[PDB]
RNA sequence: UUGAGUCUCGUAGAGGGGGGUAGAAUUCCAGGUGUAGCGGUGAAAUGCGUAGAGAUCUGGAGGAAUACCGGUGGCGAAGGCGGCCCCCUGGACGAAGACUGACGCUCAGGUGCGAAAGCGUGGGGAGCAAACAGGAUUAGAUACCCUGGUAGUCCACGCCGUAAACGAUGUCGACUUGGAGGUUGUGCCGGCGUGGCUUCCGGAGCUAACGCGUUAAGUCGACCGCCUGGGGAGUACGG
């Protein structure tokens, strides 16, 4: 039945996707401010954020650049954002921070 | 040509009522476009149809 | 493409008539053309490729 | 409820779907079936066997009429074109005159941009 | 164009005959017949821009045969644009 | 100028069309009226509908005439409500032959 | 009088401006019939529909554009120009003559015309659609795809003055083997000629080559425009 219409009234209710932005051990500050960007965008328009650090070969041997990196975003978005998870241990080549609204 | 010669006309024209290339009819150029103003005037004349 | 059944005809040999009815008239290939919007530069290109292989083709046939 | 003897199947072949309806000579509409009506759904509607069940279910909503002869009025570029038809003769109406409804502009509108794919 | 008439009366008029229809007096005289007629044309007309090339194509050769008379024959020049009203 | 005047009167209005052919004519003849040609044609099957008519009284005329008096004509069947359709046509010639 | 013009007669043409009008189609409105879907995609969803949609039929309203004909067809200086009819109007071409008597060619500066977008003012607004809104897709998706949708697209008047505004080929004149077509005149007796415009191929010649090739990019003459390594830059500054 158009009974569904009350499905539409009701899918007026709402839904948090996360965006995934994958950042680099070095990105340069230019294309961190555009990442930073989206996320605010992302996290003030209600939805998730999988921050993904990405080591790639020899890269997984400085780990603690990356971190640094992380710890930037996490310290950048402090008001618009709480930090769900963060990582410590480097599985795979990925450390996988997962913000959300504040 | 001339508007109000149905007969010759109605030989230029398809069943739906449109006007036949001159490539089939093997009309020259010049009276294929004599053929087609007449047509067009007896179409608006209401002696030979549009459409259908 | 109006296609009456004429005195005593079976539907298979009919409906081969409309369809070719249809396919003279020119109706499928005329409501496809005008689905999407061609711009003047477009249509006059097509036009002309047409006819440079048209042309091609008889001197193609000629020198052979 | 009236009996009619002679209808007229008007036949909506869209190219993602099909829409059968059987009227009155005058255009009454007596009864109507579609092929996403048919358990037939998103580009499955699109087939000429979803049109051809379509054709089916139409003929059996107006069973009640008591119809015999049906003119047809295919309209449109739609892959069940002859699947209606055909699927309509079979359900057992004399088809009499089979005919090609589809709307030609003269020159008209300017249609929608080029899907870009 | 001017009318058969209209032009059989200017080459009558400004000729040496009815057979001179190609001295500059009657070439100017039919020029300045037909643009004097046209002047009523592009005062509706505005817009018609292929038509006034025409227009600015007989001024241009009218311009050219009085210079032509006015080196050729001074006396011929002075009565002829007087004749027609013409300022130069 | 030399022109040719077709015009189709509402085929109910066939009794008002001996009065205007009248008319029209005697405008006409007024001023150098040349009538080549007047073909009364009749009450004949229209092609298609026009104003939910599928008849209408034709009648052809080629006459010379003033570019002026066929202005003024044209004029009239505007506002003759009974006539539903008219094309002026301008022709080189006069034509005297007759037309199927 | 051979260049350049004028006159006589005729021919073809979406050449231009103005007015009227026809049929088809989309949308919308009002009704009738009818009943649960419609629409859309790669797949979906947004959207629309029981306040009755979509479909079908009747009538009405309004705007924009003119299927077929339609053609390496035509016309125009170029930009461009396509229903039909009338009015006003520009150019081209052919046939014979008659007429003027070098009146010519080119043209810095100048003047005008000049697609689309855009701008100003006032109208109009069906369809389409930058922006934008929502739905998707994706690593992201400020896109491509879907549903909507504003400017605009249309009209008047004024402005803008640019486009791969291209034949990427300035204008005018003369000369120099051929072949096959198209379109539009015309003479003579379908044939045999002879003019205009135009498409394709190709010879000499030319060209870096590609190619061009009597519509030259060949052979010459007149006049104009323009170039002088790439980027910086068609930018800065000044007018
Ligand atoms: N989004 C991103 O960052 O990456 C994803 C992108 O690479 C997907 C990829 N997309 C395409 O080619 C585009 N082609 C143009 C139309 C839109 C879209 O289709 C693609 O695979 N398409 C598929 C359909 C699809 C989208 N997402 C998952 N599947 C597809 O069928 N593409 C077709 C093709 O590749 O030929 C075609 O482009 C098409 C048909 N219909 C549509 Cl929509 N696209
Ligand atoms: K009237
Ligand atoms: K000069
Ligand atoms: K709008
Ligand atoms: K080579
Ligand atoms: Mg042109
Ligand atoms: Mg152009
Ligand atoms: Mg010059
Ligand atoms: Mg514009
Ligand atoms: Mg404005
Ligand atoms: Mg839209
Ligand atoms: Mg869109
Ligand atoms: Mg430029
Ligand atoms: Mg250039
Ligand atoms: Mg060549
Ligand atoms: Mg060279
Ligand atoms: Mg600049």
């Amino acid at each position: 039945e158009k009974s569904k219409s009350s499905k539409e009234q009701k899918k007026k209710q709402k839904v948090i996707q996360v965006k995934e932005i994958k950042f680099r051990p070095g990105t340069d500050e230019g294309d961190y401010q555009v990442k930073l960007r989206s996320l605010i965008r992302f996290l003030e328009e209600g939805d998730k954020a999988k921050i993904t650090l990405r080591f790639r070969g020899r890269e997984m041997a400085h780990q603690q650049i990356g971190m640094e990196v992380l710890n930037r975003v996490k310290d950048d978005l402090q008001e618009l954002a709480v930090v769900e998870s963060f990582p410590t241990k480097i599985e795979g080549r990925q450390m996988i921070m997962v913000l959300a609204p504040k | 040509i001339d508007y109000k010669d149905i007969a010759t006309l109605k030989n230029y024209i398809t069943e739906s009522g449109k006007i036949v290339p001159s490539r089939i009819t093997g009309t020259r150029a010049k009276y294929q476009r004599q053929l087609a103003r007449a047509i067009k005037r007896a179409r608006y004349l209401s002696l030979l149809p549009y459409t259908d | 493409p109006v296609i009456k059944v004429r005195e005593n005809e079976p539907f298979d040999v009919a409906l081969r008539r409309f369809k070719r009815s249809c396919e003279k008239a020119g109706v499928l290939a005329e409501v496809r053309r005008r689905e999407f919007y061609e711009k003047p530069t477009t249509e006059r290109k097509r036009a002309k490729a047409s006819a440079v292989k048209r042309h091609a083709k008889k001197l193609a046939r000629e020198n052979a | 409820r009236k009996q009619v003897s002679d209808g007229v199947a008007h036949i909506h072949a869209s190219f993602n779907n099909t829409i059968v309806t059987i009227t009155d000579r005058q255009g009454n509409a007596l009864g109507w079936a579609t092929a996403g009506g048919s358990g037939f759904r998103g580009s499955r509607k699109s087939t000429p066997f979803a049109a051809q069940v379509a054709a089916e279910r139409c003929a059996d909503a107006v069973k009640e009429y008591g119809i015999k002869n049906l003119e047809v009025m295919v309209k449109g570029p739609g892959p069940g074109r002859e699947s209606t038809i055909r699927a309509l003769n079979a359900a057992g109406f004399r088809i009499t005159n089979i005919t090609d409804v589809t709307p030609i502009p003269h020159x008209g509108c300017r249609p929608p941009k080029k899907r870009r794919v | 164009s001017l009318s058969t008439e209209a032009t059989a009366k200017i080459v009558s008029e400004f000729g040496r005959d009815a057979n001179d229809t190609g001295s500059t007096e009657v070439q100017v005289a039919l020029l300045t017949a037909q643009i004097n007629h046209l002047q009523g044309h592009f005062a509706e007309h505005k817009k018609d821009h292929h038509s006034r090339r025409g227009l600015l194509r007989m001024v241009s050769q009218r311009r050219k045969l009085l210079d032509y008379l006015k080196r050729k024959d001074v006396a011929r020049y002075t009565q002829l644009i007087e004749r027609l009203g013409l300022r130069r | 100028r030399h022109y040719e005047i077709v015009f189709m009167v509402h085929p109910d209005q066939s009794e008002q069309v001996p009065g205007m052919i009248e008319r029209y004519t005697a405008a006409i003849t007024g001023a150098e009226g040349k009538i080549h040609r007047l073909e009364d044609w009749g009450r004949r099957q229209l092609a298609y509908p026009i104003n939910k008519l599928h008849k209408a009284h034709y009648v052809l005329m080629n006459v010379e005439a003033p570019q002026e008096v066929i202005d003024e004509l044209e004029t009239t069947f505007r506002f003759n409500d009974a006539v539903i359709r008219s094309m002026v046509m301008r022709t080189k010639h006069a034509v005297t032959e007759a037309s199927p």
